[PDB]
């Protein structure tokens, strides 16, 4: 605290100065009570001066210390937060092509299903894949017009 | 997984940091 000790050095200085001037306009407590002030405030400024001594090395050793620690974490996290992005990035690729290898076995075609539509669909063009078969071409996925649309669907069943 | 020992050296560069 520099305004405490510069407080009591001025009140010191300021007491040593009325008692001088009262000395000189003549040829005590007031004497005493300035040497004391005074005495006090030379044992504060060694004490402070020692402290503000203490404090700044401490500081520096401090700030020395954080800031290596602090660099060397922050590198390593950021080191280890750009390998688990690629490692994430790696088990993400692996997961989707896991995911789309499972979909690919797990799931199948039947055979007999596949001749039964093959044996019932030889008859009309309803699933036959023809020559000029293209997406969007006059292959549909009904039997006939009047088959499905006026044949028993439209009138039998509405 | 080969990269993960460029990680490991990352621990060594963890190391050098420190000085």
């Amino acid at each position: 605290t520099r305004e405490r000790l510069l407080s009591a050095l001025e009140d010191l200085e300021v007491l040593s100065r009325e008692l001088i001037e009262m000395l000189a306009i003549s040829r005590e407590n007031q004497v005493l009570e300035l040497l004391i002030h005074r005495d006090g405030d030379f044992q504060e400024l060694m004490k402070l001066a020692l402290n503000q001594g203490k404090v700044h090395h401490e500081m520096q050793a401090l700030e020395k210390e954080v800031e290596k620690r602090d660099s060397d974490i922050q590198q390593l996290q950021k080191q280890l937060k750009e390998a688990e992005q690629i490692l994430a990035t790696a088990v993400y690729q692996a997961k989707e092509k896991l995911k789309s290898i499972e979909k690919a076995r797990k799931g199948a075609i039947s055979s007999e299903e596949i001749i039964k539509y093959a044996h019932r669909i030889s008859a009309s063009n309803a699933v036959c894949a023809p020559l000029t078969w293209v997406p969007g071409d006059p292959r549909r996925p009904y039997p006939t017009d009047l088959e499905m649309r006026s044949g028993l669907l439209g009138q039998m069943n509405n | 997984l080969e990269r993960v020992i460029e990680m490991i050296q990352n621990c060594l560069a963890s190391l050098p940091d420190d000085l």
